[PDB]
């Protein structure tokens, strides 16, 4: 369950997102085998941004990428960056949230007071305590 | 700079993509959350080449609205040069 | 079968009904 | 001996997606030629995806092994689509595509966006524990499992120590003594050869327990009981014929402390003793032994003249959580003897003592079971007066508790 | 195909799957199987019945085919049993020449040892006063260090991975035991501190303007305490990270992955330093020298490089493997190279001239784990028979074969003394084999009797919950530490 | 299924005992994307020789100019032993004592001031 979920809940996530900007097109009701090729071209499109950008910069000994290697990682994809933000201001728009996210709220697992034998002088202290 | 002025309007908008969900997809190809802006632009370029293949589609289904099927997806890829396959084995 | 090891159980061979305390005094 | 042989992909599958494709008129030879090549290239990544794998250390070819294997052989990762320009996704896995050979191959498109999504799982952390103590293995949870000579307990004096620790700690004299006590009966894996020494101590202690009807003592040994239950490591049906009927005294007994005040805790004891009662009846069942004995000692409960109202409430809380049908098959031809029983506590004027207090309970629980159990078989339809026709106990009042049911099934 | 050895069944897979001439011309590893010579070591008595059943006309075409693909390498003794010729082969194009096993190898550790190479054989780094600061430190933990042997067994500590959603591919703790690194599946190394002292950055360059040096503190004061965690994610890779190797001055993680390439991470500043671009395939594995210097990576490409930090390509390649280089592991006096690979041979590599001067074959899987014993004599491997056999490294001959394991054997380590070898498999146990009563014993016939002693040497056996064990390391007071993701499965 | 239960022959005859139940969907996705650029390129190269019939030939040469071009190798054994020699004879350089963090030129690492837009 958890391990599916790890990978799930990004793509249900990609899922969505591509629902929504079909219904925005003017889709209602999609064929099923239509979505998951939609939002595997969206995911290998994120994923090919990341290695792209990524080598750009690494090409000129940089760590982080700024914005000057995003336009030409979007170039040599063919993305004629310009209508961009003409296609961030519509009206039409949906937004969707970020998934639930398990989280332990003060400490991961405060385990069970157990304390018994010493250590010996080949353990330090930081090891954790003999128990039962 | 038109995209340097849009990148900096960048911070305030929330974009169709969440950025726990673009900057996952980003992390698994190295590519770190140094700045916001910077996954929210990534994440709408996503959302315009899915969108305008979307709508691509929606013509040649207005032209055969509604259902989106393998065979809108066809001739609508087709000009972007990829071909889509059918399942074909289920 | 009636050798499996179930039969021999003390659940299933005791009358434990007797036990429950009802209006015990 | 090895009868190895070389299975390849079926020649009356390719000349299906040929024709399909606009390729007509193609001979067995030709046919042939296409099913020992890409059966072969199948062959060569299936190898090829073993190697990450075992890179991995994995035993499982997860999805993402074929689209490095993939990757690795120079051909692109993408399964649904193939760019001729490789430009747009260069050697970008797209994760597949989820689809089912059962599938509905059809959905709506606001069906995925109302859908809640699934939780982000928690981060890798390090914990750190001990495999082995100078050559000893601990049984820590994060591990898997002429004189005749004067003998030795079988306990050891750890855990000896650690048992009466646990008790000590389970008689609740301090909350948070108690919780961890309860937590770890509840995940110990090596308190197995200790168990009989627990189940004495249960059954042993509610008995001389309900002498003096110490409630408190019994809700710490009912939650000893729960916190014995879901433990995974240790065998329990060879000690159930001692924790039985120690939950049924706690549901079917009279109260010797003080009728009123903490009978709403008396309900909690019966509705910690139920909840037990009917998990007990889920585990450890083979015919015709377990269940339907308690079920027979609930009926003759119900049927006795005269009962302890105590008795009776808690009888009735206990056949009443048996589950979906054993309401459906024995609760219906009782209302009008429940009637009875009600309003012979109505009239006689005696307050002082608990009669009344267990029939208004008893009515409450009787009423709500009977609501689902319309809500369950029936339309919602003449909800007003209908039930006239039972006697006329719950009425619009159940009417109103079956519309809670519907909005609840709506929510969900 | 049914009357060739059960350890054969892999190979004779690939083969049923190849029918085709271009499907084999493109596989490498059998185009490399047909144009070199199998060995095949046999005995000269056994050899005149076989020469006189092939000098003769009614076989003269099976011994043309002998004679053009088999070399026969004949030694002068008794003829093998069939539990010793089962623990000596498995491997492709195997059984290696005596020929290649006898170069003189220098086997010792640096500083008379006769077998020691000298300090300028290889041009080893200098020895810094903060170098000569840890080994001094070193000392006092060697001081409450435990004679192990087969009576005090020593304690585990496993250090399992939680979550670990994302596939852990890589540990790595440093020689103290002070971090542990972390490869994931999701191109994420992952560096934790397990001491109670948090992984601080070092301050930015304004910072360390403004402050003086020559100062004793210095290091402290240049520590930033306003980043301060128990963990550091390492970001850059685009794929799997499969290596990770710490430098011994606890600077300076490698790491490598999928993407081909090996990475210089920082522990100082936190960030990726250098790129190491040779391969274009997945590097399998990567370590640092014991000094620090060099590394040796191997992948996917079939060869091993070795590196030197300072030059963005390599100095020596190591490439005589048919398949792929799965480890790479450094002698303790780092004038050796180590690398087992998945044609079942483990080979040590001169890291002069780069030659490879011995030739260990008699696995039956792909190589999986490698060390070296603190004396620089002994050599253990471990594969995915579950086999751990221990090689001498002078005389090139195996000298023990542990049996314990079912699954693959993906980690082994020597203790600190050399007292116990420790196994870490598949099958979820930790098993300690004696490992002086292993060695108790120091040709021309090649080989020596083993002595199917695994009972005898297998010490204990602990089995983790439903946990692989990744990793072993031996602390310097001889403390194992484990480390592995728990999976449910 | 028909071609479903003969890929997890495939994988039983490679030993894998153990797998995803994706992983059968998609080692079908990628066999069907792989006979259908076959057999498109087969009548290209049929429509080139003028022929009305796909026949045999034209998958002989649809397969072996796909294979030329989509599935590689690693290098051969003699290509890495060339490439070894005349690397492995350079001598090793000497370690200049004091030179400090001993990193490439800055032209082949990744330390460079690594800039940012300024938020406004």
């Amino acid at each position: 369950n958890p391990a599916d979920n790890y990978h799930l809940a990004r793509r249900r996530t990609l899922q969505v997102v591509v629902s929504s900007l079909l219904t925005e097109a003017g889709f209602e009701s999609a064929e099923k085998a239509s979505v998951e090729t939609l939002t595997e071209m969206l995911q290998s499109y994120i994923s090919e941004i990341g290695r792209s950008a990524k080598s750009y910069c690494e090409h000129t000994a940089r760590t982080q990428p700024t914005l000057s290697d995003i336009v030409v990682t979007l170039v040599e994809m063919g993305f004629n960056v310009d209508t961009l933000p003409a296609y961030a201001k519509r009206s039409q728009r949906m937004v969707i949230t970020a998934p639930p996210v398990t989280n332990q709220p003060v400490t991961p697992k405060a385990l069970t007071a157990g304390q018994n034998r010493p250590h010996p002088p080949h353990i330090p202290s930081h090891f954790p305590e003999f128990p039962d | 700079t038109p995209l340097v002025d849009f990148l900096m309007q960048l911070e305030d908008y929330t974009p169709t993509i969440p950025d726990a969900v673009t900057g996952y997809y980003l992390n698994r190809a190295g590519f770190e959350a140094s700045d916001p802006r910077i996954i929210r632009l990534i994440s709408l370029a996503a959302q315009k080449f899915i969108s305008d293949i979307a709508n691509d589609a929606l013509q040649h289904c207005k032209m055969k609205k509604y259902t989106l099927t393998m065979e809108d997806l066809t001739p609508a890829l087709s000009e972007y040069g990829i071909n889509v396959k059918k399942p074909h084995y289920f | 079968d009636l050798l499996a090891d179930e039969n021999f159980l003390m659940v299933t061979q005791l009358h434990w009904e007797d036990d429950i305390i009802w209006d015990g005094e | 001996k090895l009868k190895l042989s070389n299975t390849v992909l079926p020649s009356e599958s390719m000349k299906v997606v040929a024709e399909s494709m606009g390729i007509a008129q193609i001979q067995e030879e030709t046919c042939q030629l296409l099913t020992d090549e890409v059966s072969y290239r199948i062959k060569e990544i299936a190898q090829d995806a073993l190697k990450f794998m075992h890179m991995g250390k994995r035993q499982k070819l997860t999805t993402s092994d074929i689209d490095y294997a993939l990757k690795l052989k120079n051909v692109e990762p993408l399964y649904g689509f193939h760019a001729q320009e490789f430009i747009p996704f260069r050697f970008a896995s797209g994760g597949g595509r989820e689809l089912y050979f059962y599938e509905e191959k059809e959905v709506d498109l606001s069906d995925i966006i109302n859908t809640p999504l699934p939780r982000v799982p928690l981060d890798v952390c390090l914990k750190a524990h001990w495999l082995s103590i100078e050559g000893c293995q601990p049984a820590i949870p994060e591990n898997p499992p002429r004189l005749k000579p004067r003998s030795i307990h079988e306990l050891s004096v750890e855990q000896q120590l650690y048992y009466k620790e646990i008790t000590e700690a389970c008689v609740g004299s301090c909350e948070a003594k108690r919780a961890e006590a309860l937590q770890s009966i509840a995940t110990d894996p090596g308190l197995y050869q200790m168990l009989p020494r627990f189940s004495t101590f249960i059954s042993e202690g509610v008995r001389v327990n309900v002498v003096q009807n110490n409630l408190a003592l019994l809700i710490y040994l009912m939650r000893m009981v729960k916190a014995l239950m879901d433990n995974p490591t240790l065998y329990l049906e060879k000690y159930v014929h001692e924790l039985i009927p120690a939950v049924m005294t706690c549901i079917v007994s009279r109260q010797l402390c003080l009728r009123p005040d903490v009978d709403n805790h008396w309900a909690l004891r019966d509705f910690a003793a139920r909840l037990v009662a009917q998990i007990c009846k889920h585990f450890s069942t083979t015919t015709n032994n377990i269940q339907s004995r308690i079920t027979k000692t609930f009926t003759k409960s119900w049927v006795d003249e005269k009962t302890p109202w105590t008795t009776r409430y808690g009888s009735i809380a206990g056949l009443a959580e048996l589950g979906h049908d054993v309401i459906k098959t024995l609760i219906l031809p009782r209302l009008q003897q429940e009637g009875e029983r009600i309003r012979s506590v109505l009239d006689g004027p005696v307050l002082s003592n608990i009669d009344r207090i267990g029939a208004d309970h008893v009515q409450s629980l009787l009423l709500k079971h009977c609501a689902p159990v319309l809500a369950k078989l029936r339309p919602p339809p003449d909800n007003q007066d209908a039930y006239r026709a039972e006697f006329g106990s719950l009425g619009p009042l159940l009417c109103s508790q079956v519309v809670k049911a519907r909005a609840q099934a709506a929510l969900q | 195909h049914g009357d060739q050895e059960c350890y054969y069944q892999d190979d004779l897979r690939v083969l049923s799957s190849l029918t085709k001439k271009e499907h084999m011309k493109g596989n490498e590893t059998m185009l490399d199987f047909r144009t070199s010579k199998f060995v095949l070591r046999i005995s000269r008595d056994s050899y005149q019945l076989l020469k006189r059943h092939l000098q003769e006309k009614q076989n003269n075409q099976i011994w043309n085919i002998v004679q053009e693909h088999l070399y026969i390498d004949i030694f002068d003794g008794m003829p093998r049993s069939k539990q010793q010729i089962d623990a000596m082969v498995g491997s492709l194009a195997g059984e290696a020449k005596r020929e290649a096993n006898k170069s003189k190898v220098f086997f010792g550790l640096l500083k008379q040892d006769p077998n020691a190479p000298p300090q300028n054989r290889i041009p080893l780094p200098e020895l810094k006063d903060s170098d000569k600061l840890d080994k001094i430190m070193n000392m006092k933990e060697t001081t409450k260090r435990v004679r192990l042997g087969p009576d005090c067994l020593p304690s585990i500590c496993f250090y399992t991975f939680l979550n670990a959603y994302q596939g852990l591919t890589a540990v790595d703790v440093t020689d103290d035991s002070s971090l542990i690194a972390g490869g994931f599946a999701d191109s994420t190394v992952r560096v934790w501190s397990v001491t109670p002292k948090k992984l601080r950055s070092v301050k930015q360059a304004s910072d360390l303007s403004l402050i003086d040096k020559e100062s004793d503190d210095v290091l402290e004061r240049i520590m930033d305490e306003k980043t301060a965690s128990e963990l550091k994610i390492l970001y850059g890779h685009s794929g799997p990270v499969y290596g990770a190797s710490f430098s011994p001055d606890r600077n300076y993680l490698l790491s490598s992955s999928e993407d081909g390439t090996v990475r210089l991470w920082s522990l100082q500043t936190f960030t990726c330093l250098v790129g190491y671009k040779g391969h274009n395939y997945p590097v399998w594995d990567t370590q640092f020298s014991p000094y620090g210097y060099y590394f040796v990576s191997g992948g996917h490409d079939r060869v091993a490089r070795l590196w030197a930090t300072d030059h963005y390509q390599p100095l020596r390649i190591f490439a005589g493997h048919l398949a792929d280089v799965n480890c790479t592991r450094f002698h303790p006096n780092s004038n050796y190279v180590a690398t087992g690979s998945a044609d079942r041979t483990v080979r040590l590599w001169d890291v002069l001239n780069g030659n490879c001067v011995r030739i260990f074959t008699g696995h039956k899987g792909p190589i999986h784990s490698l060390t070296f014993s603190p004396n620089g004599r002994f050599l253990a491997t471990g594969a995915t028979d579950g086999r751990v056999l221990l090689w001498d490294i002078g005389h090139g001959l195996m000298v023990g074969e542990l049996k314990g394991h079912t699954d693959t054997v993906c980690s082994l380590r020597f203790s600190r003394d050399g007292e116990i070898l420790a196994s870490g498999s598949m099958d979820n146990t930790v098993r300690l084999w004696d490992a002086i009563k292993a060695f108790e014993d120091l040709t021309a016939t090649g080989h020596i009797n083993l002595p199917e002693n695994s009972q005898e040497l297998l010490l204990g056996t602990y089995m983790t919950k439903s946990t692989p064990v990744v990793h072993l390391h031996f602390t310097r007071r001889n403390l194992v530490l484990a480390a592995g993701a728990y999976s449910p499965q | 299924p028909k071609d479903a239960q003969m890929m997890a022959q495939i994988l039983k005859d490679m030993g894998i005992t153990e797998y995803e139940p994706r992983v059968i969907n998609q080692m079908l996705e990628f066999a069907f994307r792989y006979v259908t650029t076959i057999l498109d390129d087969a009548k290209i190269y049929s429509s080139h020789a003028k022929k009305a019939t796909v026949d045999a030939d034209d998958v002989r040469l649809a397969i072996q100019c796909r294979a030329d071009q989509s599935f590689t190798s690693p290098p051969p054994r003699d290509f890495l032993l060339d490439i070894a020699r005349q690397r492995n004879q350079t001598p090793l350089p000497l370690i200049k004592p004091y030179s400090g963090p001993r990193l490439p030129p800055d032209r082949y690492c990744l330390t460079a001031p690594n800039y940012r837009l300024k938020s406004l």
